[PDB]
């Protein structure tokens, strides 16, 4: 989904 | 006058497809999540993709897009060898010279 | 089993200053623990003719990581993120939609 | 006064 959460 | 980068609350595909149709890295807008009511999401384009960054809030209701966490103390050390401590400057940690 | 040679304690600022100072290369660096906030760790790194401070926090499963810059408003950090990259390793700076 | 804050 998001880059900056893993 | 208005920011022509905040689109407020439209679909994931739709800033995708908007997005892929720029041409240049760097083409972004804020959108309103729909997924998580209430967060701000960072769509931006590179290359032949569409990034997502989730806008964040601490405990003061300041905004940011996150940190990078690491399993131990000498891990940050090291790793901030090859990448610069600062994302403004160049630099590197090098060993105290005795 | 080796400690961690980088690690001075509690030193003051000024002795992490006045010591890296005295140093020939740049990233000349300590971890000391912070004077400003108990738990919190200060990495002090030598560069030109100034010593720079960068914030090391500790969350509560042991996780490492540095401080990053905290906005008020979405427009300052869209701003911000004009020259600064949004991305860790990737240089990708925000531009404004065209046509 | 750090650089990152």
């Amino acid at each position: 989904s998001y880059v900056n959460v893993q | 006058k208005p920011h022509p980068w905040f689109f407020g609350k439209i679909p994931r595909a739709k800033a995708e497809e908007m997005l892929s149709k720029q041409r240049h890295d760097g083409a972004f807008l804020i959108r309103e999540s729909e997924s998580a009511p209430g967060d701000f999401s960072l769509s931006v384009k590179f290359g032949n993709d569409v990034q997502h960054f989730k806008v964040l809030r601490d405990g003061a209701g300041k905004y940011f897009l996150g940190v990078v966490k690491f399993n131990s103390l000498n891990e940050l050390v090291d790793y901030h060898r090859s990448t610069s401590v600062s994302r403004n400057q160049q630099i590197f940690l090098r060993d105290i010279e005795q």
